[PDB]
């Protein structure tokens, strides 16, 4: 794929700092482009954290997989040590879509079973099912990418 | 605040 | 300027409105949606004013659960 | 450094990833240099069945070695073989240090723990480069190949058997593609990766870096065709492959030779034995082999004019000859086909590239003698 | 039930004695089940060179593999494979379900993990058939030879290398004695436990449990006569005991006749080759060859009526003819010598014993040869 | 050996009980003859042992391994479980004559290397060296056997 | 038949002392050893024959530390 | 006690 880690091997340090009220998951592209899931920061918290120049990093809810920004950005792409400093890496929530935003409400109070159950025009039943998804959002991405 | 304002 | 939207009454700057497309249709005042969700959109335009393109990190927009479908048929429809 | 037990690593000394969430860290267990596989509680279930398969596999040199493993009140750890590099790692970046390992002896550790796998009746079902791993040198200095994740520990993409998209022919064809990928040094008998899955189930099959004139790649062909066969009842078991001329020496291919041409010597000519070895023997020997051969050879076998250049036969009993008598031969014919058995029989293979593949063949109908058993399987 | 940590074991089931109060049980590692061995505190520095030892040593199918050491208040445990017997019950006790291993095969897998503790410059120093240890049957039922309680883990009574009352030749003096304890079924090359040591020093190296007319017991007495030598520097290393022929397969025995008959068919009979085959020929051939073997293949023989009965030479190259001939001669003559290879080699190595054992020590001279790698060890 | 375990095979169920206050160390000889230390018992305490017929034990001192009496006897022989009662072993302290019971005195307040410094008849050191040995009594047992 | 014992004064039963060959060599009244030697020896002699083929367990014979010596001599000597 | 009369 497009998006993906170059193997740099060059060692670059960076501070992982979750700036949101959520658990976030910190999504690493391999060097083929496939996610690959590491330790999740509690809220609040920030990590000192070994990674490498060239590397793409995207921060997902860990629980709903919501799309999280970091330093205002979808990816997040370590650069050199420069003057030694370790790069901040500010996960934060993005300003979601009223409709996104309830979706996600209604994600954690009704289970899938019950979602076309509910007293809603019948098009959220498939809004409701189109969870959020890290390879969906990596096509997305390459698309807007490549563009 | 702009979520619940007074 | 200001717009007039109706369920109750409420006033709010054209440019906070115009973030629903739908009002932004409409206004190029509204009636329609209860009060007690009217009232939720009028406050997701003011967080949506507020913390669009800020430096500070942003909080979480509070839905109690008891509004989340009435909330959601009226952001399915705005 | 986490301590679960007798279990400990250092968060920060990720050696890579496995499926779902599982992190693989460089630990210690019991003092040795050990991996250690971080499972999340989701797949508590999966690492059962992965290490109710390591334990209860009879060990094998080429199978992953499994030391212990620990319950944190988050995790499971699972404490395996310390290796060096994966496969990929191998054919993709061949500056790593490979101390004297081998591409054909590689792949031969590889059928020999997948064999082993297949003896216990368990079937890797994800055979690829990522699961097989290159060990860490032993105290010799030497370095094997390793089979993990297997039994489960599907959806792996450019590497599933068409019919799979349970049976040990699922491995053959994954190892099929694994052969042709060390063979090649990268490439994929199907393509690319994304068109990879759209291409096993259309069958390609493209093996074009095998060159059809040399015999390397005309026996490393003749063994990968059969093992990425659409059908999978025509795929070679793993027993079968380790068979095969593809992973003969020098010593055993000029010792296959002269095997034959004794069994053929006093047979006759109208017989079964020798008419399917002469099928298409004019594109073996080149139409006359006696021209194909260097002069020097030429010269000396010009003692013997008899011999006929149509005859698959003649070229075998005509070379192994010069074998049985190679002491006597003059030195200026010993220094062009070179010292028994290596470059004598390169001598031979290189002109006739096709010779060994047609004869391995040609001589399946008599694979059931005890002649011949190191050469072929039967079971 | 004991629990240690991982290890667990229930107190009742003692296995059997190490040295210095060391009791071994039957327990349990990480659901496997495993030998467990109990160490004084007075044992902790010992038992800490052993596991260092079973640890850093190569793993080997014929090494007992080592799992995990705990410490408890009192104890060090060590978890172990367990296995089934030892050697010595093995001899002893024939009754035990000794599934389908044999003797040499047993001896073989004994030197292979010498051989391997040999290579990693580790001198077991106390082998002797107690520590070695007969393993549970595998899913395929076969069964091992394993090495444990090696490099100290002297004073065992009758296993002492002379000199040692650090050098691997103190292991193949021992290696030595098991290999004749095995071949005898229980006897001692230096006699009775009691005056063993006493003959060790004396240098007793009675064999006579092996037949001087036997070939297997000739090939036999000639591999354990020099284990045992008395001066060290003429023992074999376990990679010269590996390649005798006392471990070769009735095809190899064939084999190395056809590869010698070979050798000398087109030599000077003043050669050095020749000649050093022909010293004391006349014993290995009976005085005439011609004439021990049975009459109907004699009456073949008699076809060529040239072979001289004195020559060893003459043997090989007409016991090579009727080999290459096989397939030709006539039932009533195959019926006598038998099929191919084993039944053929076993005709003439029965009726002339030293036939094998003469040919392999006349033939030390082209060892260094590419054709003879195989049947000798050089390094 | 003279003095050696038969391999019976026929399990016996033993009580080992000391009746000493002294720590016992079982001490089995093998099949072979060679003594093999089992796990010690403490004073007063008795246990359930399996054992088989014709094996052979003898008890010892596990500190000084003094000789130790079972049921008045120097060895100890598990008979089949008649009725099903398990055999009693009972280990006992010997009369010890006054010289040997002084010199187990001494041997335990005096450390090997100041032997040869007691102010004592120099033939004493000899007997103070001369420790219980559990190999030299197999000696001593095989030829009161064997006469 | 009792006899008598000299360091002090001490009177055994004959079946008694001829626990000692020294002493039973000598009677076929004795004097020597230091009372608080000699006193430990007929204690001895007591103990011997009560607990010789007793039924009984067996108690330890109590040896003080500062007399181990001076009766070891004595035993030795007896 | 016959070790420790009275
Ligand atoms: C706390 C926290 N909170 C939020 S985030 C976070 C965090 C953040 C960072 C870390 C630590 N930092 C990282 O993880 C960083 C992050 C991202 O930048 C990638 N990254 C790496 O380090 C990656 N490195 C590189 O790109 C450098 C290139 C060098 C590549 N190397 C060559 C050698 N190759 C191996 C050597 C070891 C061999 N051992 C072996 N043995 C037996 C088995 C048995 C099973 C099994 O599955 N395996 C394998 C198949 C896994 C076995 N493998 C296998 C071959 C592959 C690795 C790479 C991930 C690729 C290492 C940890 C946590
Ligand atoms: C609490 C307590 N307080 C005071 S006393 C006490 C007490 C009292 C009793 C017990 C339990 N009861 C006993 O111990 C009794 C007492 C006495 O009557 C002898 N006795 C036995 O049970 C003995 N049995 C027999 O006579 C029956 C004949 C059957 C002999 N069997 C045939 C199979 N053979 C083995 C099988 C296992 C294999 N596994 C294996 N694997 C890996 C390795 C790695 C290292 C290593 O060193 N080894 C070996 C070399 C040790 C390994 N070994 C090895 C071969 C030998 C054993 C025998 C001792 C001979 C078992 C426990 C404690």
């Amino acid at each position: 794929p497009v998006l993906r880690s170059v193997n740099s091997r060059e060692p670059s340090q960076v501070i992982f700092c979750n700036r949101s009220p959520r658990v976030v998951l910190p999504v690493w592209l391999n060097f083929d482009g496939e996610p690959q899931p590491y330790p999740t920061l509690p809220p609040g918290t920030g990590r000192r954290i070994h990674s490498y120049r060239g590397h793409l990093w995207l921060f997902r809810d860990a629980g709903t997989h919501d799309g999280l920004l970091v330093n205002q950005t979808e990816l997040f792409v370590p650069s050199l040590n420069v003057d030694g400093q370790p790069i901040f890496a500010n996960i934060t929530l993005p300003v979601y879509t009223l409709k996104e935003r309830c979706l996600q409400v209604v994600r954690s109070l009704v289970k899938p079973e019950n979602y076309r159950r509910l007293d809603i025009v019948r098009s959220l039943y498939e809004d409701l099912e189109d969870h959020p998804n890290v390879q969906k959002d990596l096509e997305r991405l390459t698309q807007e990418r490549i563009a | 605040r702009p979520q619940a304002p007074a | 300027m200001y717009v007039k939207l109706i369920s109750h009454e409420f006033i709010v700057k054209r440019e906070h409105a115009l973030t629903s497309g739908t009002i932004k249709a409409m206004l190029s005042e509204v009636n329609f949606i209860p009060s007690h969700v009217l009232s939720k959109v009028c406050m997701y335009f003011t967080y949506k004013v507020r913390y669009t393109n800020s430096s500070t990190e942003i909080p979480e927009f509070p839905i109690a659960p008891e509004i989340a479908l009435e909330l959601l048929m009226a952001a399915n429809f705005l | 450094v986490v301590i679960v037990g007798k279990i400990s690593f250092c968060p920060k000394d990720v050696l890579g990833h496995g499926a779902e969430g599982t992190i693989v860290y460089r630990g210690m267990f019991d003092n040795r240099d050990v991996a250690v596989k971080r499972i999340l509680p989701e797949c508590f279930s999966f690492a059962d069945r992965e290490v109710q398969l390591l334990r209860e596999s009879d060990e094998h040199p080429n199978v992953i070695r499994y030391f212990c493993t620990e319950k944190d009140r988050q995790f499971q750890y699972i404490a395996i073989e310390l290796c060096a590099a994966t496969l990929q790692e191998y054919v993709e970046q061949k500056d790593f240090a490979h101390l004297g390992l081998e591409p054909i002896t590689l792949l031969q550790q590889t059928t020999s723990g997948l064999a082993h796998l297949h003896s216990l009746n368990i079937v890797h079902r994800d055979l690829k480069p990522h699961n097989i791993l290159i060990s860490m040198p032993n105290a010799h200095g030497k370095i094997k190949a390793m089979i993990s994740d297997f039994g489960l520990c599907p959806g792996t993409e450019g590497w599933i058997a068409p019919e799979m998209l349970p049976t040990y022919t699922v491995d053959i064809f994954s190892a099929g593609c694994v052969f042709y990928y060390v063979i090649s040094e990268g490439s994929h008998p199907f393509g690319k990766s994304l068109q990879r899955q759209a291409n096993i189930l259309l069958g390609a099959c493209s093996l074009d870096c095998l060159h059809p004139e040399k015999h390397e790649d005309v026996i490393a062909r003749e063994l990968i065709e059969k093992m990425i066969a659409m059908d999978p009842q025509k795929r070679p078991s793993a027993k079968h492959v380790l068979k095969h001329p593809f992973f003969w020496s020098l010593e055993k291919q000029l010792q296959f030779f002269q095997d034959v041409s004794d069994r053929i010597e006093k047979e006759s000519l109208d017989g079964p034995i020798v008419k399917q070895l002469e099928r298409g023997g004019r594109a073996v020997v080149k139409m006359d082999w006696r021209e194909n051969i260097t002069v020097p050879l030429q010269t000396d076998l010009r003692k013997f004019r008899t011999y006929k250049g149509g005859s698959v036969r003649d070229l075998l009993r005509a070379m192994r000859n010069k074998k049985h008598h190679y002491r006597e031969l003059p030195a200026e014919v010993r220094e062009t086909l070179g010292s028994l058995p290596d470059d004598f029989v390169c001598y031979f293979t290189s002109r006739f590239p096709h010779l060994l593949a047609h004869t391995y063949r040609a001589m399946e109908l008599c694979s059931h003698e005890r002649l011949f058993q190191p050469y072929y399987f039967h079971e």
